[PDB]
RNA sequence: GUGAAGAGGGAAACAACCCAGACCGCCAGCUAAGGUCCCAAAGUCAUGGUUAAGUGGGAAACGAUGUGGGAAGGCCCAGAC
RNA sequence: CGAUGUCGGCUCAUCACAUCCUGGGGCUGAAGUAGGUCCCAAGGGUAUGGCUGUUCGCCAUUUAAAGUGGUACGCGAGCUGGGUUUAGAACGUCGUGAGACAGUUCGGUCCCUAUCUGCCGUGGGCGCUGGAGAACUGAGGGGGGCUGCUCCUAGUACGAGA
RNA sequence: UGCUGAAAGCAUCUAAGCACGAAACUUGCCCCGAGAUGAGUUCUCCCUGACCCUUUAAGGGUCCUGAAGGAACGUUGAAGA
C-alpha cells in the first residue's frame, strides 16, 4: 500500500482504475504492487 | 409625503404549501419574500407587511446533486471545547422543521423586525394542522 | 419608489424592464415618484397603464 | 423498573457466618401508594406518580387536598415521580408493597447531596495548593492563574472555582442488596447512599447491573 | 454497449410477470424482485426482451448492460440452478449443517456459530466440504463470501478458509 | 497618475486600486465603475455549448481509460479486437 | 519610548495533529513471538529523583507512554527573585589614569481594596394576558470515556528445535 | 476487504444497487434543565355584589366584599456570607 502522487504500471498484469475519487493501481498476483494515490 | 402601512390598518392572510419535489434555494426565497411581503403593492421598509405561510410535509425537501450528505450544519456553542457539527441528512431524520426555518432565517432581515418577520413562520414538517380553523388558501409555487 | 412599482408589476403580470421599455416607447415622462403614487391607490390606471405597455410591445 | 421512596435513619454492619463486616445502610420504606395514572393520550407520556410519609392536616394546603381525596389516600408528605415502559397493567387505588426490591439483586439509588457552603478552590475542585513557606506571600490557597495573555484574552465558559458545594441530586449504582424486611420495613443495602440521614431518596432497579 | 445490444433469452414453464420494472419469475427455483433504474426501455417478444436507452437520458448505456446482465441472471437463476462451492481447509476445522445454521470450528475459544438466509440451503457431503445452493446469484456470492472471508488462507501453508477453486500465493520465509 | 491638501457609488470593511473633481437648495430624469435569486435596487430574461468536481469560492513538480472539439495515419466482411 | 515587567520554576489550562501510548485495516526481505514502514484515527492518559540559575542535557529508576508545537518563547493588578540588571567589593586581563570586560564569583525593597468586559456561585421585579399551590415533557447544554497484570482456551496452533 | 456488473462483449468495491467496518460521530450512562419570547404540557382548590359618571366601554370613583394563597413576625435546623 503505497502512497504517492506519481503512479504508474511496473509488470503486465497492472490495471489502473478510478475508485470514489481515487486513482488506485492494483494487480492480480502481486501483494507490492497495490497501491492509492 | 408618500403612504406609511401603519400596521393597525393592514391585514394579514392565510396559506398553505406542500413544498413536496421543491428545491431549497428556489423555495427559500420566496418564503422569504411573502413573509418580507414585497408582492403586495402597499408594501413599506420600515414597518411589516407580512404574511402568514404554513409549509406542509417539509421532510421531503431535496436538493441534487450529493448534498443530501454534504451539506455541513456547523453551530458553537460558547464552553471553549464545544463547537459541534450535524449533517443534512441527520438533520432531515432528526428535526424536519429547523431545515426550512433556518433557510429563511438566513434570507430575511436581520434585527428586531427580523425577529418579527421571523414570528410569522408557521411552519410544519407534518400533513395536518390546528389553523385550518382561519380557513387558509393553497398557495402554489 | 421603485419597490411597490415593481410590486404592482408582479402584482398584474409584467417585469420591470419591459415596464419602463414599454413607457418608454409610449414617450412619458412620468417620475417614478407618481408612477408610484398611481399604483398607491388607483388600480385601475394603473391596470391600464400596463395594458397600454402590452399593447405597446404586443 | 416502577421506583420507590426511602428515608435513609443510619448505617450499621450485617456480618456472616464467616467474618465478613459488610457495611450496609437501613432505608425505611413505607408501602407507597399510586397517586396519579398518566399516559400518551391523557398526558403524553406513560409513567406512575405517587407518594408515602405522613402531613398534618392543619398543613396539607386545599389544592393538595383535593387531589388526595379525589385518589382517596393519607396525606402523605411528597410528590415524586417514575417512568415506565410498556408491559404493564395499573390503577390508581392500589398501594405498592415494600417486596418488589424482594427478586433484584442490584439497584440503583439517587439522593440529595450534603451541604457545604460556599466552598473553596484546594476543597472542591483538588487544587494543590502552593508553597506555604519559602519566600512565598499571600497566595497559599488562591487558583493561581486562569487565562492566557490577550488572545483570548478572557476568562474561558467551563472554567472551575469557588462555589457552592454538592447539595443537589447525586446518583450511586449497581449496588448490593442484602435483606428486607416485611415486618419493620426497611432496606439493607450496602455502602453509603447519598445525601445526610434525614433526608428522602429515591431507589429503583439499576438501569445496567 | 454490445450487451446491451445483444439481448436476452427466456424459456417457457414459468410465471412470467414484468410489469415494467418489478420482473418476478416465478418458477422452479423461485421468483426476483428489483425496482430498476428507469434509463431503459424494454418489451417483452415472448422469448426475449429488448434493452436500450429511453430517450432524453445522458448516460444511456450505463443501465443498458447491467440491467441485461441481471435479467440474464435471474431468469437463469429461476431455470436452472446457482452456487459457487467453498472449501474449508485445515485440520481442526470442522463445519457442520443442521438446514439453516453453520457451526464452525474454526480455530476460537468461541465456535463460530453462523446464521443463514431466506435463500440459502446448505449442505456438507463431507465434514468439511460445504455448498450452499440458491438462486439469487448476487446474494449468493456475497453470502458465500461472508460465510467465508473470517481467515483469507495465510499465504505460507495455506492453512485457512478459502475457494474450492481459487489461487493462493505460496511465499517463502528465508533463511 | 492618484494620495498628502479631496467629499462621493463599486473592491464586505480598506489614505494610495478602477469610476470620478461635490459652491447652496429639490420627495426631478439619463448613465459611468460596478450590479440585477432574496437579504440590499434592478433579468429564476431568450437561444446556446462545456462542467458533475461547491470546481466557481487559494498554489507548484508530476500523474491518469474523467471529459468536449479539431487534424492525420495504420487494421478490417483479404472479420480488424 | 508622556514605559506595553523580560528567562526558568510553582498554580491552573485550552486548542492544534506532522499521533508517544491505546483503537481498526493493507505491505514486508511478516512462520509464531516481537518488529520494520507509511494510511485512517486527537475521545482519553502522559515519572518521581541527583547535578547545576537553567528549558534542554547527562545519569540512577519505573511505566502502556514518559509526544511535538502556538497561546506577549500562556500566566509577577496570581506567587517566587536564584539567573541577566542599579548603588558596594575583589581576581584575571586592558588602559598611564578615570574605569570598562554574554569572564567570574559574595551581598543585594517585586507596589493595587475591581469601575467595566469576562467566569463560577447565590438572588429580588416583571412577563409568560383570569390569580395562586405543586409535580413534569424536554430543543439545547454540560461533566464521563483511561490502562496494567495474573489465571482459563493451552503449553493448542505455528515451529526442526528454542 | 467485499458481492453483482457494464462503460471497454473480457478483469473492474462503483457508474445503478447491495454487505462489513474503531476509544473519534449521534446515541446509550449521568447532572443543572420552559426568561425554549418557538415562553409549554399537566390533574387539582377559590371568587356567580349594587351602582351611578363620559373615558359610550379593554375607561375613573363610594359601599358590604379582602376567599384560594403568599409575604411579614417568633422557635430554629445534618439548609446557610
Ligand atoms: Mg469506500
Ligand atoms: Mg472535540
Ligand atoms: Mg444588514
Ligand atoms: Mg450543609
Ligand atoms: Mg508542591
Ligand atoms: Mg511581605
Ligand atoms: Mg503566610
Ligand atoms: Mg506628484
Ligand atoms: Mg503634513
Ligand atoms: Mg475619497
Ligand atoms: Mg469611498
Ligand atoms: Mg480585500
Ligand atoms: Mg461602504
Ligand atoms: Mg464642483
Ligand atoms: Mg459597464
Ligand atoms: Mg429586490
Ligand atoms: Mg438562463
Ligand atoms: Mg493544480
Ligand atoms: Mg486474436
Ligand atoms: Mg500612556
Ligand atoms: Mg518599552
Ligand atoms: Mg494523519
Ligand atoms: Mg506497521
Ligand atoms: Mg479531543
Ligand atoms: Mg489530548
Ligand atoms: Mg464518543
Ligand atoms: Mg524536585
Ligand atoms: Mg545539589
Ligand atoms: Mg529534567
Ligand atoms: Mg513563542
Ligand atoms: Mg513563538
Ligand atoms: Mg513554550
Ligand atoms: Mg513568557
Ligand atoms: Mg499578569
Ligand atoms: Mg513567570
Ligand atoms: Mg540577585
Ligand atoms: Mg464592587
Ligand atoms: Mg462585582
Ligand atoms: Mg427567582
Ligand atoms: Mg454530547
Ligand atoms: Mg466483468
Ligand atoms: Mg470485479
Ligand atoms: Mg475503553
Ligand atoms: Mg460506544
Ligand atoms: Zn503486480
Amino acid at each position: 500500500m503505497k502512497v504517492r502522487a506519481s503512479v504508474k504500471k511496473l509488470c503486465r498484469n497492472c490495471k489502473i482504475v478510478k475508485r470514489d475519487g481515487v486513482i488506485r493501481v492494483i494487480c492480480s498476483a502481486e501483494p507490492k504492487h497495490k497501491q492509492r494515490q | 409625503k408618500t403612504f406609511t402601512a401603519k400596521p393597525e390598518t393592514v391585514k394579514r392572510d392565510w396559506y398553505v404549501v406542500d413544498a413536496t419535489g421543491k428545491t431549497l434555494g428556489r423555495l427559500a426565497t420566496e418564503l422569504a419574500r411573502r413573509l418580507r411581503g414585497k408582492h403586495k403593492a402597499e408594501y413599506t421598509p420600515h414597518v411589516d407587511t407580512g404574511d402568514y405561510i404554513i409549509v406542509l410535509n417539509a421532510d421531503k425537501v431535496a436538493v441534487t446533486g450529493n448534498k443530501r450528505t454534504d451539506k455541513v450544519y456547523y453551530h458553537h456553542t460558547g464552553h471553549i471545547g464545544g463547537i459541534k457539527q450535524a449533517t443534512f441528512e441527520e438533520m432531515i431524520a432528526r428535526r424536519p422543521e429547523r431545515v426550512i426555518e433556518i433557510a429563511v432565517k438566513g434570507m430575511l432581515p436581520k434585527g428586531p423586525l427580523g425577529r418579527a418577520m421571523f414570528r410569522k413562520l408557521k411552519v410544519y414538517a407534518g400533513n395536518e394542522h390546528n389553523h385550518a380553523a382561519q380557513q387558509p388558501q393553497v398557495l402554489d409555487i | 419608489w421603485i419597490a411597490r412599482i415593481n410590486a404592482a408589476a408582479r402584482q398584474n403580470g409584467i417585469s420591470y424592464s419591459k415596464f419602463i421599455n414599454g413607457l418608454k416607447k409610449a414617450s412619458v415622462e412620468i417620475d417614478r415618484k407618481i408612477l408610484a403614487d398611481i399604483a398607491v391607490f388607483d388600480k385601475v390606471a394603473f391596470t391600464a397603464l400596463v395594458e397600454k405597455a402590452k399593447a405597446a410591445l404586443a | 423498573m416502577i421506583g420507590l421512596v426511602g428515608k435513609k435513619v443510619g448505617m450499621t454492619r450485617i456480618f456472616t457466618e464467616d467474618g465478613v463486616s459488610i457495611p450496609v445502610t437501613v432505608i425505611e420504606v413505607e408501602a407507597n401508594r399510586v397517586t396519579q395514572v398518566k399516559d400518551l393520550a391523557n398526558d403524553g407520556y406513560r409513567a406512575i406518580q405517587v407518594t408515602t410519609g405522613a402531613k398534618k392536616a392543619n398543613r396539607v394546603t386545599k389544592p393538595e387536598a383535593g387531589h388526595f381525596a379525589k385518589a382517596g389516600v393519607e396525606a402523605g408528605r411528597g410528590l415524586w415521580e417514575f417512568r415506565l415502559a410498556e408491559g404493564e397493567e395499573f390503577t390508581v387505588g392500589q398501594s405498592i408493597s415494600v417486596e418488589l426490591f424482594a427478586d433484584v439483586k442490584k439497584v440503583d439509588v439517587t439522593g440529595t447531596s450534603k451541604g457545604k457552603g460556599f466552598a473553596g478552590t484546594v476543597k472542591r475542585w483538588n487544587f494543590r495548593t502552593q508553597d506555604a513557606t519559602h519566600g512565598n506571600s499571600l497566595s497559599h490557597r488562591v487558583p493561581g492563574s486562569i487565562g492566557q495573555n490577550q488572545t483570548p484574552g478572557k476568562v474561558f465558559k467551563g472554567k472551575k472555582m469557588a462555589g457552592q458545594m454538592g447539595n443537589e441530586r447525586v446518583t450511586v449504582q449497581s449496588l448490593d442488596v442484602v435483606r428486607v424486611d416485611a415486618e419493620r420495613n426497611l432496606l439493607l443495602v450496602k455502602g453509603a447512599v447519598p445525601g445526610a440521614t434525614g433526608s428522602d431518596l429515591i431507589v429503583k432497579p439499576a438501569v445496567k447491573a | 454497449s454490445r450487451v446491451a445490444k445483444a439481448p436476452v433469452v427466456v424459456p417457457a414453464g414459468v410465471d412470467v410477470k414484468i410489469n415494467g420494472q418489478v420482473i418476478t419469475i416465478k418458477g422452479k427455483n423461485g421468483e426476483l424482485t428489483r425496482t430498476l433504474n428507469d434509463a431503459v426501455e424494454v418489451k417483452h417478444a415472448d422469448n426475449t426482451l429488448t434493452f436500450g436507452p429511453r430517450d432524453g437520458y445522458a448516460d444511456g448505456w450505463a443501465q443498458a448492460g447491467t440491467a441485461r446482465a441481471l435479467l440474464n441472471s435471474m431468469v437463469i437463476g429461476v431455470t436452472e440452478g446457482f452456487t459457487k462451492k467453498l472449501q474449508l481447509v485445515g485440520v481442526g476445522y470442522r463445519a457442520a449443517v443442521k438446514g439453516n445454521v453453520i457451526n464452525l470450528s474454526l480455530g476460537f475459544s468461541h465456535p463460530v456459530d453462523h446464521q443463514l438466509p431466506a435463500g440459502i440451503t446448505a449442505e456438507c457431503p463431507t465434514q468439511t466440504e460445504i455448498v450452499l445452493k440458491g438462486a439469487d446469484k448476487q446474494v449468493i456470492g456475497q453470502v458465500a463470501a461472508d460465510l467465508r472471508a473470517y481467515r483469507r488462507p495465510e499465504p505460507y501453508k495455506g492453512k485457512g478458509v478459502r475457494y474450492a477453486d481459487e489461487v493462493v500465493r505460496t511465499k517463502e520465509a528465508k533463511k
